[PDB]
């Protein structure tokens, strides 16, 4: 039954997409948190 | 070569002057004792106030919890505690300077 | 010479250099005590002021002035140090890790934390320096310092 | 039913996120308190 | 006739099982990213 | 000897040890009153200052100085305590429940409220300690404390 | 062995000195009475000011409503009221210390 | 009539979905309120 | 008509939410006032 | 003919009754969640 | 007796109780004026201080001291009351109506406004009480109060 | 029973003492007049400063517009104006207390 | 013509829906304004 | 044309909303000014 | 033929008239709610 | 009468009313200078204080006291007016036009700007009035005013 | 009718009193000169400080740019500059009042 | 003439112009030292105050007063200048370029930075001018300046 | 033409006056020495306090990092450092003015 | 060709719609700016 | 091509909007500075 | 045949020209309103 | 094969659209950053 | 696979944006600190 | 028959290759603009 193999292939593709998206969002959120914390700490310091 | 009574009169005048000046000396010593008493009272009042103030701080004592230590250590630069201690030392130096200046000003009494 | 007899009858030999010397001697022997008392008071107060010490009536304030202290070490002030609040000691920066071991694991790179720590140290200096400068500039003014 | 299993998995993921967020907010709060205390000292001094 | 309907019903349920097994992963990833962003923003 | 007769006619026997003694006795009997008055004034003012008490002219200020009080209990200050605003007494933490009994029922876990209460207590101490330290450091300065 | 009038002159000189020094004693007592009057006036002024200030607070009195009690009790640590009372006690101690120091300074009059 | 039973089954499924969603949203909102209150109280305290 | 019944039910739910929100906001307002009063005392003292 | 139309009209109204009975629950749940989030945010 | 003749020739009868009495009488008659002047100055200054009044040199300051006032009613201070800014008088709460008569007509229920008015009154008291308490505590300190 | 000139000498001494003490009395009255002049000048300076300060406030006078009255009346509690007036009364009481204390301190001149 | 009557009926239904929506939104906005004003006044007061 | 009539009706409704909003904002501004004035007095006094 | 087209055109315009008369009310209500919320938020 | 001869030999006619008059005349002629000096010092200091003027030793301070000024016009203070920063003069309100001539042309109606200008003027008065009132209330206190 | 030497003794006593009182007058004039010197020094110090302070303001002078004028004129009420000038006038009045009060207090020297 | 013989026997020729001259000479020779001491003290203190200098007992304070300084150059204050924090020197504006060389390259035009720099300079002046004006206005008040 | 002993009595009176006035001169010089000692102590205390305060600033010294320089130079106007230096100069001028005024006030001792 | 005339008519209708929308948005934005400026100026004034 | 002409027209419109916005923000900034300066004077005086 | 295709292609391009001439106006108005609101908000 | 050429033409059109959009967004973001920085600097200055 | 190449290109672009943003935020933070320091001096002086 | 299916499969994959080559550019531009706006806003 080709449908089962097709579904498995789409699931694997979705999983690899999820992995790439997780990597990118981790990078973006890390940069955003770093910038926000720097701005907050400097604002409170002076 | 003088009439009788002149040397006795002069001795009496000298005796009167000596007695009066001795009275003046006694009053001067009384004044110095008064100044010493005033200085002692002033310093004693300062010491008593210090004793009362030090006692109050025992009851209300509190400590920073175990948390919030990580963040403070994360941000704390190398010269924060030195600055705080410098401020405290400046406070103490100014206090003793004021006390010594008051002691100096007691020279006008 | 009846004149001579009458003169001798009502005359006593008095010497100026004796009466003057006696009066001046007594007056000096008491004025030296006067000056000694004045100088003793002056020395006692000066010694209390500059920490040399006092003797006599002011000897009782020596303990109090020693308790006040000199320089910047005040035993009256050091009583507050026992109750001084405890604060963390500054150490090197350690990155904070969020979701350790998970696919969403990100950590603060702590590279900018050091830059912030440098600028914070600079600001703390400029504040303390200005405080000390104004403290010394306003010593004669009756203001907190 | 797959739906209830998915909902429970989502709830568990949310709980893990909440725990990590609590830890990070405690750290950041400690940093903010430290900054304000060590600036207030000098500021009030002058 | 009846066998064809039974086979179609079975195949339909098999595909539903696969569609659910896919959508759970997709929805889990989406909700995970959403909650991650929301909580990292709220905590800072 | 007419000289002797004339000398006897205009001479009165006077003793130095009598006139000097009388004058010194009177002067001392009044100077003791002078010194007693000075010492009485000194003692009265010192007793008013340190709470021992005063007698004589300053006896009327004993009531006023007792009303001022000593130590930290001032009857003049305790008049304000009657009008002191009433404030709640701190008790243990009770969680707050939103929508009790409803499907949307959530409550504040009060686990973090205790942590906040600890850090708040620490901040209140550091503020009060600094206030008291500066209060004592600025007693001679004419500043509010 | 002296002429007539010398003992009378010496007695007159002693009498003059005694009278003058008695006048000085009377003036000294007058000055002490002046100092006592000044101290009494100063303390009376303080007491009157206190009386006026205590009276004003009766009219404007107000109380925290029944609400807002739950939140305050929710947050209030164990050492808030002790800190407030310590501040008030410090205020009272400083006040009486200032009053006593002024009384001490009245020794220079 | 199968339609009535089908409608009842879909209604029951929707009800159980609503229950799960209510549980998850209660957890999320409780955590958010706790974090927000902690941050506000600390900010006001210092 | 079902529409008016649904609208009345929604209005009643909104009213319940409003009451609960009023209670919670009163509590949080009391907490904020307490924090400011007990920090203002010490701050103004110094 | 006419009976078929009457039956279709009746069945249609029966289904409308069920569709309304479903949508009221769904919309009530959605609006409840929305108002809950909005008011818990506004109160804090 | 020539001695008696010579003694009588150079002698005048002087009584100690007369010369002493005359000198003391004059000295007392002027020292009473001295003491009266001192007591008059003391009474004048005390009367100026406590509002009793002064006579003599200080009589001219009676008008000035009456203008200063006593208690809390200072005619020098009441001059500013004429220029005091006008402020609204507090009245009962009236709800505010938005879009009156329109389908979008909502009004502030003013039930929570009264609660806010109560807490505002409490805060205003605690501020005024603290201000008055610190005002009295810092009277001898040269600080604004 | 004394030689001639002794009573005249004693009268001269008494006259000298009386004249000197009268001079002292005159100088004391001069000093009291100086103190009165100083007090008058001090009070006059205060009154003049008050007159100048009261005059400036006429020009810059302004009033709250007709609007904003509704909101202020909406929020204003019953003890706002009493608190403001209590503050003003405290200001006036402290002012007159300071003036009277300065008048008291003029006793040391 | 049934179409005209149908259009009129739908218009009447829309009007009653608008009335119910207006009532609900008035209630919601009134509550929101009350809460917001209470929070603002308390924040400014202390 | 119905379009222009609808647009004019919408503009009139907007104008009425603007007038009511101006009145309410004036009232709220007056309240805020009153709160700040009567807190500033006591605060500056101390 | 032509009469049928004329009737269809007339009926079409009649329905357009009704559709406009409905949409004006619906859009007016929506915009009214939107502006009400916006201005009550802006004023407070 | 030998007694008479001896009395005449050692006697000089001295009149009390002459010696007393001479001594009192000299003492008064110098005490008048004393009193004149005291009164001159008093008048000089009073004239410096109230702006009447001084003569003698204090004449040199007349220029300095005139430079200080009286009332509120201080020539020492007017030196700062030359460097006073320039500020715009308040004029009537002019509406601001955005995108003039374009389809998106809207302008600030300036009707509410006048209301804001009124409330701003009121706030500026209440601040200045309070400042002046506290300035006068804290003149004897060593505080900035 | 008195012995020889009594009038000479009385003249000598009067001469001694006159000489001593003249010395006292000279010392009093010296003290008044000292007071005048002190007042002159105090006023000169004030004038010099003013001169230094006025000079610093020339260098750091700056002006508001041409822009921002429109907005300031848009908002500025009619009583802003009068209020600023009233504040400056109050500052000057208080300064001269303090100077005159110090001059008055110089009466106690 | 026995009277003449007795008069000659008990008489010594004394001249008023000699005794008076001698007494006045001694008294003047010591009163000149008194006046010289008073004038020397006055001159020493005045010279210390105005920077002219002092001689005698006050000569030791010349070094201390020179260390304090005059005008505005205080060697006691210049010690703090060595530890003065280093701050950047103001230069012309340089635009900041974001993403240089990339398609998203935008730069701050720095035209408005100059306008902000002008208004900032104006605000800094108005603050410094007000500070200096209040500093001079509150010199006699015991306040920080 | 006077009896014996009158010139000797007058010489004794002159000698007594000279001795007493010399004692007064010595006491005056003692008082001047006391004033000089007080001034020296006051200035020495100021110098010592300055020495202590200058020493503390060495430890806590810190510098602005290389970054943040670009922004500060981007915004810094031409009259920022001049204003800061003017403030410091004003501080120094006021300090020395206070010191000199205290030295002037030492004329009343 | 009726299509060209129809396109022109739709373009004219769109233009008049744009004009009405511009008028309404100008009114709304003017009111919003006025209210915002009033609130900002009052907040800064006190 | 019509696309590039439309894009250039949009860019020109944006530039005009930017110029007008710069003018209005300068005016409003001047107003804010004036308010703060004339309130700071009186506030610092007291 | 070929002429019909040529006519259809020409008519298609004519309509594209009109569709572009319409959409440019519509999009310009929309973007103008958006930028107007954004910049009037940013400036105040 | 006309499809390949058509795809290339659409890709080129998309690229030129991207270029125009990049230019416009750079202009808009530059203006926004300038205005925001001006407002922030002025607010901090006073 | 084109998907992974596109994801890596997006990640690289994000990294470049992060670097540029860090530089610009450092510059703006320096400006803010300078403004506060040079206003605080004069403000605290008075 | 089979050759037609093979040709259709090949042509389909060729078009997929082109569709991917287009969508990568479009998505890259969109994400670039989004991230540019987000980061320029966050940094200021």
């Amino acid at each position: 039954d080709p449908a089962k193999a097709a579904f498995n292939s789409l699931q694997a593709s979705a999983t690899e997409y999820i992995g790439y998206a997780w990597a990118m969002v981790v990078v973006i959120v890390g940069a955003t948190i770093g910038i926000k914390l720097f701005k907050k700490f400097t604002s409170k310091a002076s | 070569p003088v009439l009788l009574g002149i040397p006795l009169l002069l001795r009496f005048l000298g005796f009167l002057l000596v007695t009066l000046f001795g009275y003046l000396l006694t009053f001067l010593k009384k004044g110095f004792g008064k100044i010493a008493i005033a200085i002692s009272l002033f310093l004693a009042l300062i010491i008593g106030l210090n004793s009362i103030l030090v006692g109050y701080l025992s009851d209300i004592s509190a400590q920073l919890p175990s948390d919030f230590v990580q963040g403070v250590q994360l941000i704390l630069p190398s010269n924060a505690l030195p600055c705080f201690y410098v401020i405290l030392s400046v406070k103490a130096a100014i206090f003793i300077f004021d006390v010594k200046q008051k002691i100096v000003s007691y020279l006008d009494w | 010479k009846m004149a001579n007899a009458n003169k001798g009858a009502m005359t006593e030999n008095a010497d100026e250099n004796a009466l003057q010397s006696d009066a001046k001697g007594k007056l000096d022997s008491v004025a030296t005590d006067y000056g000694a008392a004045i100088d003793g008071f002056i020395g006692d107060v000066s010694g209390l002021a500059n920490g040399n010490g006092a003797t006599g009536d002011f000897a009782g304030s020596n303990s109090q002035m020693a308790q006040v202290g000199d320089g910047d070490n005040s035993p009256l002030m050091n009583n507050f140090r026992q109750y001084l609040p405890s604060l963390p000691q500054s150490v090197e920066c350690r990155p904070f890790v969020f979701g350790a071991g998970k696919p969403y694991e990100f950590s603060i790179d702590c590279d900018k934390i050091n830059l912030f720590r440098g600028v914070f140290a600079f600001l703390l200096y400029v504040a303390t320096f200005m405080y000390v400068f104004s403290t010394f500039a306003n010593i004669l003014r009756n203001k907190e310092s």
